[PDB]
């Protein structure tokens, strides 16, 4: 709500307790140059699953950029969490190290 | 490469280099249809104005 | 509206600023053979959103 401003409203999928909430989550800073200005990053809560505990997580928005119009861009995800899982993968690297997929 | 174009013909579906090198397809906005190994599936309806 | 003499008016069609015909931001004045003898150079502002 202005032109070159703007928040951010999020959700947890799978928490059934998560009421997608109506609230700003959180706002990303702009300049009217089209530079993000302050908050390029913040960390958010997640919901609580299955009796184990709920994630809390840090993201970040760098290098974002406002247009005179058009073109709303955004595709990514990049998060430094791990689902527990299953390997088989032996691969013994040129500098004597190992690693596992 | 093959499958994704010939679905990309019937409905915008764009498709992006995720940061651990997967394959994302995503829709008109940002629809993530294909995020990592799950898809999003779809639904046909009748207009809720007509 | 005189020989040898001609200003100029400019318009954003991309950003509204452009005002009604207020200063005209150059004229020019020229010879039998053309020369192009006054305001060579002009100046205009965009509207701005970005």
């Amino acid at each position: 709500t202005k032109d070159n401003e703007w928040a951010v409203y999020t959700h947890d999928s799978s928490d059934p307790a998560a009421t997608a909430p109506t609230t700003a989550s959180t706002t990303l800073k702009f300049n009217e140059n089209g530079i993000l200005e302050s908050g390029g990053t913040v960390n958010i809560t997640t919901g609580t699953i299955n009796g184990a505990t709920a994630a809390t997580f840090s993201l970040s928005f760098l290098n974002s950029m406002q247009q005179n119009t058009g073109a709303n861009n955004i595709v990514a995800t990049n998060q430094n969490g791990y689902k527990p899982g299953d390997l088989v993968s032996y691969q013994i690297n040129n500098d004597g190290t190992v690693v596992g997929n | 490469d093959q499958l994704v174009s010939e679905l990309n013909k019937i409905v915008g579906v764009e498709v992006s280099v995720q940061d651990g090198g997967t394959y994302n397809l995503t829709m008109a906005n940002g629809y993530t249809l294909v995020q990592g190994s799950t898809a999003r599936q779809l639904a046909a309806v009748p207009s809720s104005a007509d």
